[PDB]
């Protein structure tokens, strides 16, 4: 009676879908209270979510309505549940529980029931998942029944909702929120639309929870330091720093090796999807679906808690190290500034290595991980291909440390100048007053050809950078596939094995990068916690028009139409291969081989023309403004304050000619691939295109709210970082007067408060980063999902072309992180362009 | 009003909350509670007549419990006729079994009782003099 | 009163407007609703009928959705049937037209719908107790 069976066990999830919809619609027609185990619910429940698509994956498999029913009417039955205990979490009763309770032994019996009748006869293990699963939760609403006293006698004793995070005006919530928002970030919804409206400030802002402050952290941190003190230096203080910070990091640490699995794992099942249809891939498409979102939830889950741990050992060592600084000795100016660089640059170092602390465990196993599994693609010649890749990241480092000796060479240049500067903008009216304003600017024009001369150099560097990124990728598939078939066993390369290969080799050069900054910054902390330690114990089109038209018509378009040819070489090597795969293998490969060095070399062209404009731009731009500065009037020189008017030399000059061409050159790159990755998948699939438009549309919504906040959150940090710094340098000169006051009680408090202010602010900063990280994500797995779903169907059934589906998978599987690179450089290039118009409002006096 | 230490009262005044909401949102739930109810007892019976092997179409050797039953849709309809006190009669619950005797007899008390409070909180409703304010 | 602005809050008190009406008006304005429904949900019936087919008198290939349906008389005497809950039972709906299905279920609720809030006005109106004054 296997109909009877399923009939069975539909019944009780239409009893509970029933019974839902009354609370739930007088629900839906500010203390917050947890219950033990909701966490551990929610992880059940999408583990039911997970089995449940599985379920209805065999009975899709199998058809027959009544034989897959179950499985389409327990899926609403967890999202009641889940809307249940939503609606329990806001409110709490003793009855709503017992609600879920009845429903949850009567799916165990039910499950029961079939379990007996299959065993006296692929269902198998589901049946007994979702036992085990149902089981847990059941023994989850005995603990909470056995917690407080609903079926008890009449008390609780209930606790009294927390008032950490729910009393006195507070908006950053992340400790107390649903354990679903905590991963979706899904708090940050009010917070950005208010935002968009209101200009965002520190009335505006919440205060930060007891979970994070500077007296937590110190707390933590001194007691660690107290119980490794009384056992008893470098070691020493490294070891309290860990034991202190504990839990977390290795927390995130985890979260981020299962996503570098996940995200090693699904590329394989596009394999498999490209092997089914050239000779049971439904399934796979909507696991991929499920994977990418996973992978990549649990992959910014972990950059959070990573950022946070950051933050806290930040406060936590800025208070101590302030502690510090009021027992010292009088006897011991260079002093003063080795302790305010100390905070400036020191401590974060420290905290940005604490950043990629984890990036440091989960490089080696997903390097190790794509190794094997492309061995195992493409055999011996994947090996030599798997060397090449590798290549790139000791080199890297190599080139990255030219940069920064060029950097120091620059700076001692840059630094005269300002001196240089600070003489002629102070006697304005004594040098106008006999004219020898001129006979100053030639020295000042010949200081600024040797900064110029520099600064080629480390342009050249950066040109190497950018070109080795793109040149590595071509590379690989270069001298692997030509290196694999015409060279090795001449085995027929099916579509699946190469885009396979693609796959693996873009998911493979993201990581590369980050291990050479890592190494890095790992060296450069080590070498600050020393230090430490040896102390311690003693904008409109118009801006940008105007800085392209500087340059000239000469160099712009041979900066766009190389661009563009680029873009189109590094799609057009893909669409020929496509044409490689099925199967003139020769003639084929030999194209190949034409394509990856038309790729190189236009690839070289450009960076290098981005250079060039670059430094130009800058050449012009300093010459027009100090021209410009050189004609005015006193009296406009008496007017505007001195900090203004230097301070755009100093700084607007220092910073376009160190990122205005590295960021603008990323901003193209990154909107030419997005574009040329919509276009693949578009020609690929037709009717895909006609899905991907309302998407993209949904992504402008989602860029206004972004800016509109992300801009004010970035100035707000800097401002709290200003009175911070200077107040350290306070203390520290008048420290006999405030250790004679005996007010050191409140200058602690004020630093205490400081403190906060900052943290507050490069919190909410990051909390929205990750807003606008996951969301985006979730719209570039939608879209793969939809063109999965419409290749299987569209390019097998109908148009039966396999060279198809491999591009449109292999471009669907990477356009999110393109989408993520131009929208965060996006609004990089705004700030700065900002900055940049300054300059002009000063030009025209 | 912020930070209401809600202990649950707000849904223990269980029709005096609904009593007061709109009259899309009133009649939105009014007829989800009939729907759901109907929908569950039309499951319960579509099941006992299934189990009973009365479905199971068949000349002779048995009498269904509920005669000329035939699919979910019928079931279904014979739900409806029960319930709502229309009772069409085309389909006769039989004297055979006393298990559907049992499903009729805590069928038509659940009817009565949700239509005697769905009643009382409307007309509560309609002394809804505010609109004299 | 002489120049009320109205701006129809004498219609937005719906039922508080009309229980305040002598009986004679009340009665023919609760004859009046339930006449107009009964006669909507008559024409709809009709034509479902009409068609379906059902409505061609064949004999054979075919099953009336509502069994023995000839005219409109005998449709709004379905109507009628059905929706005051009398139950008749001589035409009977059956379960090849879930179109059917949807026009008793609609038909159902908004009858109960209208009977609630003609029973539960009357009853405020009941309470006139102005005779005593
Ligand atoms: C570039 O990505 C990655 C890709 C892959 C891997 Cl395996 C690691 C990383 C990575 O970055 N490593 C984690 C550490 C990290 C650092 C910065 C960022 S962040 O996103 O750039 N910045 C913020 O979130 N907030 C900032 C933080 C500083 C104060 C101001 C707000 C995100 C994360």
């Amino acid at each position: 009676n296997g109909c009877f069976v399923d009939a069975l066990n539909v019944v009780p999830h239409v009893f509970l879908l029933f019974i839902t919809f009354p609370i739930l619609f007088i629900g839906w027609g500010s203390t917050w209270l947890h219950f033990p185990g909701h966490n551990l619910r929610w992880i059940l429940t999408f583990i039911l979510l997970f089995v449940l698509v599985c379920e209805i994956a065999e009975g899709i498999l199998s058809d027959h309505l009544h034989l897959y029913m179950p499985a389409g009417m327990a899926f609403m039955a967890a999202i009641t549940s889940v809307v249940y205990y939503h609606n329990i979490e806001t409110s709490n009763f003793p009855k709503l529980l017992i609600a879920l309770l009845i429903y949850w032994t009567l799916a165990f019996i039910t499950k029961t029931i079939k379990f007996v009748k299959f065993y006296d006869h692929l269902r198998f293990c589901l049946t007994g998942l979702l036992v085990i699963l149902y089981g847990m939760l059941l023994l989850v609403e005995v603990n909470v029944i056995r917690v407080r006293r609903y079926i008890f006698f009449k008390t609780p004793r209930e606790v009294k909702p927390p008032e950490d995070l729910q009393d006195l005006g507070v908006r950053f919530l992340q400790p107390f929120v649903n354990l679903l928002s905590k991963g979706t970030y899904w708090w940050m919804n009010a917070f950005i639309k208010t935002a968009h409206k209101k200009p965002i400030d520190l009335r505006a802002i919440g205060k930060l929870p007891i979970a994070m402050r500077a007296l937590t952290n110190y707390q933590r941190l001194c007691v660690a330091f107290d119980a490794q003190a009384r056992k008893d230096g470098a070691r020493a203080i490294w070891r309290a720093l860990c034991h202190a910070f504990g839990r977390r990091l290795i927390l995130s640490s985890t979260f981020r090796i299962l996503a570098d699995l996940l995200g090693f794992a699904g590329p394989l099942c596009i394999f498999g999807i490209v092997d089914h249809l050239g000779k049971n891939a439904y399934v796979l498409a909507v696991l991929l679906f499920l994977a990418l979102l996973l992978q990549r939830t649990f992959l910014q889950a972990s950059y959070y808690v990573a950022i946070e741990t950051g933050i806290n050992l930040r406060g936590a060592i800025q208070t101590k190290i302030y502690n510090k600084i009021m027992h010292l000795s009088t006897s011991n100016e260079m002093t003063a500034g080795q302790i305010c660089n100390l905070v400036a640059i020191d401590t974060n170092q420290l905290m940005w290595f604490f950043f990629l602390c984890p990036n440091l465990w989960a490089m080696p196993v997903q390097i190790i991980v794509g190794v094997i599994l492309l061995y195992y693609i493409l055999g011996v010649s994947a090996l030599i291909g798997a060397a090449v890749i590798i290549l790139l990241a000791p080199v890297q480092y190599f080139v990255a440390t030219k940069l920064s000796q060029a950097q120091r060479s620059t700076l001692e240049h840059s630094n005269e100048r300002l001196k240089q500067t600070n003489e002629m903008l102070r006697g304005m009216k004594l040098l106008k007053l006999y004219a020898w304003e001129s006979i100053f600017c030639s020295r000042v024009e010949v200081t600024r050809r040797k900064e110029m001369t520099s600064l080629r150099a480390f342009a050249v560097y950066t040109s190497i950078s950018i070109f080795m990124n793109t040149a590595i990728p071509i590379a690989a598939v270069l001298i692997t596939f030509v290196g694999h078939v015409s060279f090795f066993k001449e085995s027929d390369l099916s579509p699946s094995v190469a885009f396979a290969s693609l796959s693996l080799f873009h998911i493979l050069v993201t990581p590369l990068f980050l291990l050479s900054s890592v190494v890095r910054s790992t060296v450069k902390a080590l070498v600050s916690v020393q230090k430490l330690s040896e102390f311690l114990s003693s904008i409109p089109w118009r801006a940008c028009t105007k800085y392209l038209s500087s340059a000239g018509i000469l160099l712009l378009s041979l900066l766009v139409f190389s661009q563009l040819l680029k873009h189109m070489v590094l799609v057009a090597i893909d669409y020929w291969l496509a044409k490689w795969t099925d199967s003139d293998q020769s003639v084929y490969a030999m194209v190949f081989t034409l394509l990856c060095s038309l790729g190189i070399v236009l690839c070289l062209v450009t960076s290098v023309t981005v250079e060039w404009t670059g430094l130009k731009v800058a050449k012009r731009l300093h010459r027009s403004l100090l021209n410009r500065i050189i004609l005015a009037p006193m009296r406009f020189f008496e007017t505007t304050p001195l900090g203004s008017i230097l301070n755009r030399f100093s700084s607007d000059c220092n910073t376009i000619d160190q990122h205005i061409p590295s960021t603008l050159e990323c901003l193209s790159r990154s909107t030419l691939l997005c574009v040329s990755a919509l276009t693949v998948i578009s020609y690929v699939t037709p009717v895909f295109l006609v899905a991907l438009l309302p998407l993209a549309v949904v992504c402008y919504f989602i860029q206004k709210y972004f800016r509109v906040a992300s801009r004010d959150l970035q100035q707000l940090d800097d401002t709290t970082q200003l009175p911070l710094l200077s107040h350290f340098a306070e203390t520290v000169e008048g420290l006999t007067t405030i250790r004679a006051f005996r007010y050191e009680a409140r200058f602690q408090q004020k630093l205490l408060e400081y403190t906060d202010s900052n943290n507050i602010a490069s919190l909410f900063l990051t909390a929205a980063n990750r807003w606008l990280e996951v969301r985006m994500e979730y719209i570039g797995a939608c879209v793969v999902l939809i063109a999965a779903a419409t290749s299987i169907s569209n390019s097998l059934h109908r148009e039966l072309s396999a060279g198809l589906v491999g591009l449109g998978l292999t471009y669907a599987l990477m356009v999110s992180n393109y989408l993520n690179w131009m929208v965060r450089n996006l609004a990089d290039m705004e700030i700065q362009l900002g900055a940049v118009k300054r300059i002009h409002a000063l030009l025209k006096t | 009003h912020k930070n209401i230490r809600e202990q649950g009262r707000f849904l223990q005044d269980v029709f005096t909350t609904l009593v007061d909401l709109k009259w899309p949102h009133t009649l939105l739930i009014f007829t989800m509670s009939f729907l759901c109810s109907w929908l569950l007892f039309a499951m319960v019976w579509w099941l006992i007549a299934f189990a009973h092997g009365d479905l199971a179409p068949g000349e002779g050797t048995n009498v269904p419990c509920v005669t000329s039953i035939h699919s979910f849709s019928s079931a279904f309809l014979f739900s409806i006729e029960v319930q709502v006190t229309i009772g069409f009669g085309g389909r006769m619950v039989t004297e055979e079994c006393p298990l559907a005797i049992l499903i009729l007899i805590v069928q038509n008390i659940v009817g009565l009782m949700i239509n005697a409070i769905m009643l009382g909180c409307i007309f509560m409703k309609t002394a809804q003099a505010h609109r004299r304010a």
